[PDB]
């Protein structure tokens, strides 16, 4: 199997949030934004190489919406199990003090595509924004990745806060220089 | 050149019917010409006149026998018949090729065109390929009615390879008459059926 | 927040084999987790893949139409997408960026920002690819089209080892010397 | 320019 092209497309209740996008070989092609209702390049500069009906992926996702409903009963209210995610922080590169750099969060394994991350400096909560839409696994679970460009140093000890309803108590992860 | 102008001499151009003679004799081959024998046809001392490039104009040789499918840029000229390209070896099985195609229009939802179009040679030139899409386009979408919102879009070959080949439906150039239009067929480029994958249609407005 | 949560999950799927030489159509239609109906090119109709999924396939089976533009999609769909980004993803490289430093001396070779995951790292001392002793942390998706990698090495300094990299988008494999 | 062209969920 050299190459495989994904068409990804999820609807959750009672969220009511849908997402849409293409998957090749692993990354994200494209993803269509329920709310600007805009398709939005994983790379800017696809957008000069290709274009796709963003109106398009919004009728699916109701179409799929509906399909929700008759399945939801059709099993008999069985809802979905929750399935936590397995979090971990790697580096965008090689860290090196003040060169800028980017703390990547890599949550892999989790079902329920809903999730709470936030990002922590010292300890005091750090926003910009920042992440990916939830990219599917093999296995129907996901894996989504957040970022965080920082300037090392050797001071600082920062923090992924990954919230899903899988963990009784939020998960943490610690990282500095060393 | 106001799409405006476009759009009528393709029309124009366009509404026409093909001159489509199978398995005839090549008479005598030139370059810029190649002469076939539709005495079967239309009738005696009759013949089809295919004007083409040299490449194209030196795979076929005298008492070849070949289907002819091209549209004329002239007319009631004694016995003969001319056209550019749309000669292509003749088929001797009975074949049916049904073509899929994608039909994305610059506004609109997507939309398939399968099973629409039937092509009944295994090796086609695209002209015959461009000519009954643009007829089928024309007839349902009535894409050169000076009516038509359209204001341009395009044909794409799709082959089996992954690679497709554009071909422009909106381009009138010079004066903009069947000879104008209808020489781009000159290369008398063709298509083995085993390698068509689909096709795709682009327009705008 | 102890709400149940009912998903429906839809892949529409693309495998090609020998570039587009035979692809392969498969569409999954998923609730929550399992993946109840389904449908295969190599097949041609809709198959139950567990009992929750069956009075959808016999439904739409049922409509000969539908069933034929999926059966089109080896087509229509995929060999076409696969055309429509060719330029872009099977046909994109991108330069790694190999450094060294020191982590029984260590070493850790760190080839970053590269593309396709298919790469080859290798670890010479004066005159010698030591294939013995070290230890990698394998392919990694960083999210943004592009891998990382790092293999530790583990020996006594002294000479001078290196890290060779070669990966499809250079054909003079990289180098980078460490100063032991 | 090209379209991605996505599958109709009917
Ligand atoms: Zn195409």
């Amino acid at each position: 199997e050299e190459h495989v092209i994904i068409q990804a497309e999820f609807y959750l209740n009672p969220d009511q949030s849908g997402e849409f996008m293409f998957d090749f070989d692993g990354d994200e092609i494209f993803h269509v934004d329920m709310a600007k209702k805009e398709t939005v390049w994983r790379l800017e500069e696809f957008g000069r190489f290709a274009s796709f009906e963003a109106q398009g992926a919004l009728a699916n996702i109701a179409v799929d919406k509906a399909n929700l409903e008759i399945m939801t009963k059709r099993s008999n209210y069985t809802p979905i199990t929750n399935v936590p995610p397995e979090v971990t922080v790697l580096t965008n590169s090689p860290v090196e003090l003040r060169e800028p750099n980017v703390l990547i969060c890599f949550i892999d394994k989790f079902t329920p595509p809903v999730v709470n991350v936030t990002w922590l400096r010292n300890g005091k909560p750090v926003t910009g924004v920042s992440e990916t839409v939830f990219l599917p696994r093999e296995d129907h679970l996901f894996r989504k990745f957040h970022y965080l460009p920082f300037l090392p140093s050797t001071e600082d000890v920062y923090d992924c806060r990954v919230e899903h309803w899988g963990l009784d108590e939020p998960l943490l992860k610690h990282w500095e220089f060393d | 050149k106001d799409i405006s102008n476009v759009k009528s001499d393709l029309l124009y151009a366009y509404t026409i019917t093909p001159y489509d003679y199978k398995d005839c004799r090549v008479n005598f081959s030139t370059t810029h010409t190649l002469n076939i024998d539709t005495q079967k046809y239309r009738g005696k001392d009759y013949y089809i006149s295919s004007e083409m490039s040299y490449e194209a104009s030196q795979k076929f040789k005298r008492d070849d026998h070949v289907d002819v499918f091209g549209l004329f840029y002239i007319l009631n000229s004694h016995t003969g018949e001319y056209i550019y390209g749309g000669i292509t070896p003749a088929q001797n099985n009975k074949v049916n090729h049904k073509l899929l195609g994608n039909l994305f229009i610059s506004g609109e939802s997507q939309q398939n065109l399968n099973n629409k179009i039937i092509l009944e040679k295994d090796i086609v030139t695209f002209q015959e390929i461009d000519f009954k899409i643009r007829k089928y386009l024309m007839d349902n979408y009535k894409i050169y009615d000076a009516t038509s919102p359209y204001v341009s879009g395009r044909i794409e070959i799709g082959t089996k390879d992954g690679k497709h080949e554009q071909i422009d439906l909106f381009d009138s150039p010079n004066e903009g008459t069947r000879s104008d239009i209808f020489a781009k067929y000159k290369d008398n480029r063709i298509i083995n059926m085993k390698n068509f994958s689909h096709f795709d249609i682009y327009l705008e407005k | 927040d102890t709400r149940p949560r009912f998903l429906q999950q839809d892949k529409y799927e693309c495998h090609f084999f020998n570039g587009t030489e035979r692809v392969r159509f498969l569409h999954r239609d998923i609730y929550n987790q399992e993946e109840d109906l389904r449908f295969d090119s190599d097949v041609g109709e809709y198959r139950a893949v567990t009992e929750l999924g069956r009075p959808d396939a016999e439904y739409w089976n049922s409509q000969k139409d539908f069933l034929e533009d999926r059966r089109a999609a080896v087509d229509t769909y995929c060999r076409h997408n696969y055309g429509v980004g060719e330029s872009f993803t099977v046909q994109r490289r991108v330069e790694p960026k190999v450094t060294v430093y020191p982590a029984h001396n260590l070493l850790v070779c760190s080839v970053n920002g590269f593309y396709p995951g298919s790469i080859e790292v290798r670890w010479f001392r004066n005159s010698q690819e030591e294939k013995a002793g070290v230890v990698s942390t394998g392919l990694i998706q960083n999210g943004d089209w592009t891998f990382q990698t790092l293999v530790m090495l583990e020996t006594v300094p002294r000479e001078v080892y290196t890290c060779q990299v070669e990966h499809p988008s250079v054909t003079s494999p990289l180098t980078v010397e460490w100063r032991a | 320019v090209h379209f991605f062209k996505n599958i109709v969920t009917p």
